[PDB]
Formats: structure tokens, C-alpha cells, sequence
């Protein structure tokens, strides 16, 4: 199952 | 055994011609089981292996989310490192992006992973400590102190020791017909006259799964390394992997040179000569 | 601007039997940047509706990709793969061997 995105570079 | 499962990124800008085509594909080990594009009809992340179809809609439905935030999130970012590296807005560049873990034969976590590239070259990288950052130049020392400060390494810990474990071994348990199971290498032979005083010997191994695998050739028990012509493991398409190791030998000395394989899937490792 | 140019291999799914049905693989990989051209030859011309794998990428995150169609060998068909890439000044043909 995939991650929840880090934030904004 | 051991397994891995990961996630796999790409987005590539195209200025002129709409919006940055994002592609994500997932792993297990090396078997390929979702996929999603956001140049298809209508951009669902989609299973590309039997045992990951049970999963429900509310599995879909995040997926799916998930997918096409990242897309979103990775245009922005393109847009980011246009300034961060003081670039004209005019060319294509490229932003990947993977992460997933590794577990031991126990199920348990042997290695967490959280990585970006910008234009085929490292960015910013997890630290295997899954708390600290590597920042590959002065432009991702920028991203590393604004996730530094949002302490973003606590949230990518938590998935990887936690959720990125057990959903792969959920996978591995509803797949295990195959994810389980070894194909070993079918191996044999061929002779090949090069000329008059030589001939090439190659090794090949066929039909095999993982794709890791061990292919060498000696000459009167010494390895031949630096004089083998040693392919890339390459996929055949029906899950299988094929690999070939060659030497040029001169002619008569055909039975100087062993071929030696070490598969998983093997109990013990192979000697193979040239049969005429 | 780095740029990796691509390995390229053909070869078949199964060892080549004149007369039974197969598949024809050109995997490309090792390449960076990403955009690329493959097509599949017989005799010179281009296959039809050739198939591809979606674009995924090795852990030094360079690029790879299978192209690939049901074929069946015979002794005097020729086949082989078309790339074309930023890195080459011409495309590159590499000609099917079914003993490589």
C-alpha cells in the first residue's frame, strides 16, 4: 500500500 | 525468503505540449502488480497482478488519491527546481521518486528507503537510520531544512516500519503461489566457431525467478571476470528472467572452462561444460 | 545534462523453433533521459501494434522499458529492433540472433 506524499520540495 | 516491495515515480515535464506526464509503477520483489499513467483515458491506478485484485474499493479509491496528489505535488516540485537551479522554463527535465522496504525471512524490517532524483542525478535521500537526510547539493539543502522542520523523517518512518511491512507480507501471504515460489534457471551450453583458432562458449540460464542470479565462467579453476562477456538479466514476458555469460576460447581447450550458476531457486550450485 | 545512452538486447521469450509461435523482446535500459523511440523490424519494415512496458527505472534511477509482439521464426525472416535516442546521432538497429 503506498505512503502519503511528504510535502512540497 | 527476503522480499522488498517498492514504489516506483516518474514524472517528465514537456513545456508546450500540456502538463508533466506522471507514471508510478509498484513492486513486489520483482513482480510487477499496479500500475498508474496520467496520459490514460481515465487515470485509475490499475492492478497488474492477480492477487491484488481482491483488494477493495476503499483500497482503489486511496490508491487512486494518492496517485494523482503525487502527480499534482510533482508539477509543482518541477516547477521548484526550475528556481532552485536557476533554469529557463524552455526544456523537459525529469523527477523520481521511490521508497518501500525490505524484510528478512521473519517478516521483519531490514531496511527502509525514501529517495529523489532531479534529471537522472541524486537529490535527497533518507538515511537508512530512517531519521536523517542526505542532500546531494546546495539546492536539496533547501527541501532537507524545510523537512527537517516539518519533521517529515517521523512520518516516512512510521509508514516504512509500520504499513510498508505489513501490507507486504499481507502480499506476500495472498500471493504466495508465485511471489513464493522459485523458478530455477534452465541452463545448457552452445559452442559458437569464431574462426579457425577460436570458438565462442556460452553459458545460458533460462525461465527463471527472481531475476538474482550468479553467472560465471573459469579456465582451469580460476575465474574469468575480466575476459567474459557477461548480458544484463533481462525480463522474458511471462514473468521469467533470462541471463547468458560467454568466453572466447581457443580451439581444444573447450574442457579447460566451467560454467557456474547460483540461483535460489538451485539447492546447490551448477557446473556446466560444453557437451558436443 | 547528463545523458546514458541505452543498452539495447533482442532476443525471444523461448529459444526460436522455425515455424512455432514466440514473442520477439527488445529491452532497453541504463538510458537517461527517459524520452525514447523503439520499434520492432521484420524485413526492414516496422511491426504493427507493438506492446511496451511502463516506464520504471533501476536503482542508480536510470530507465528501462520492454517492447515486445507474438512472432514466429522461420529460417529466412529477418527481425530485429529500431532505437532511437537523444544520445545516438542516427537510430541504432540491433538484428535478432537466436543465438544471443
Amino acid at each position: 500500500i503506498r505512503a502519503a506524499p511528504p510535502p512540497l520540495f | 525468503g527476503s522480499h522488498s516491495m517498492r514504489y516506483f515515480h516518474t514524472s517528465v515535464s514537456r513545456p508546450g505540449r500540456g502538463e508533466p506526464r506522471f507514471i508510478t509503477v509498484g513492486y513486489v520483489d520483482d513482480t510487477l502488480f499496479v500500475r498508474f499513467d496520467s496520459d490514460a483515458a481515465s487515470p485509475r491506478e490499475e492492478p497488474r497482478a492477480p492477487w491484488i485484485e481482491q483488494e477493495g474499493p476503499e483500497y482503489w479509491d486511496r490508491e487512486t488519491q494518492i496517485c494523482k496528489a503525487k502527480a499534482q505535488t510533482d508539477r509543482e516540485d518541477l516547477r521548484t527546481l526550475l528556481r532552485y537551479y536557476n533554469q529557463s522554463e524552455a526544456g523537459s527535465h525529469t523527477l523520481q521518486n521511490m521508497y518501500g522496504c525490505d524484510v528478512g525471512p521473519d517478516g521483519r524490517l531490514l531496511r527502509g528507503y525514501h529517495q529523489h532524483a532531479y534529471d537522472g542525478k541524486d537529490y535527497i535521500a533518507l538515511n537508512e537510520d530512517l531519521s536523517s537526510w542526505t542532500a546531494a547539493d546546495t539546492a536539496a539543502q533547501i527541501t532537507q531544512r524545510k523537512w527537517e522542520a516539518a519533521r517529515v523523517a517521523e512520518q516516512l518512518r512510521a509508514y516504512l516500519e509500520g504499513e510498508c511491512v505489513e501490507w507486504l507480507r499481507r502480499y506476500l501471504e495472498n500471493g504466495k503461489e508465485t511471489l513464493q515460489r522459485a523458478d530455477p534457471p534452465k541452463t545448457h551450453v552452445t559452442h559458437h566457431p569464431i574462426s579457425d583458432h577460436e570458438a565462442t562458449l556460452r553459458c545460458w540460464a533460462l525461465g527463471f525467478y527472481p531475476a538474482e542470479i550468479t553467472l560465471t565462467w573459469q579456465r582451469d579453476g580460476e575465474d574469468q571476470t575480466q575476459d567474459t562477456e557477461l548480458v544484463e538479466t533481462r525480463p522474458a514476458g511471462d514473468r521469467t528472467f533470462q541471463k547468458w555469460a560467454a568466453v572466447v576460447v581457443p580451439s581444444g581447450e573447450e574442457q579447460r572452462y566451467t560454467c557456474h550458476v547460483q540461483h535460489e531457486g538451485l539447492p546447490k550450485p551448477l557446473t556446466l561444460r560444453w557437451e558436443p | 545534462m547528463i545523458q546514458r545512452t541505452p543498452k539495447i538486447q533482442v532476443y525471444s521469450r523461448h529459444p526460436a523453433e522455425n515455424g512455432k509461435s514466440n514473442f520477439l523482446n527488445c529491452y532497453v535500459s541504463g538510458f537517461h533521459p527517459s524520452d525514447i523511440e523503439v520499434d520492432l523490424l521484420k524485413n526492414g519494415e516496422r511491426i504493427e501494434k507493438v506492446e511496451h512496458s511502463d516506464l520504471s527505472f533501476s536503482k542508480d534511477w536510470s530507465f528501462y522499458l520492454l517492447y515486445y509482439t507474438e512472432f514466429t521464426p522461420t529460417e529466412k525472416d529477418e527481425y530485429a529492433c529500431r532505437v532511437n535516442h537523444v544520445t545516438l546521432s542516427q537510430p541504432k538497429i540491433v538484428k535478432w540472433d537466436r543465438d544471443m
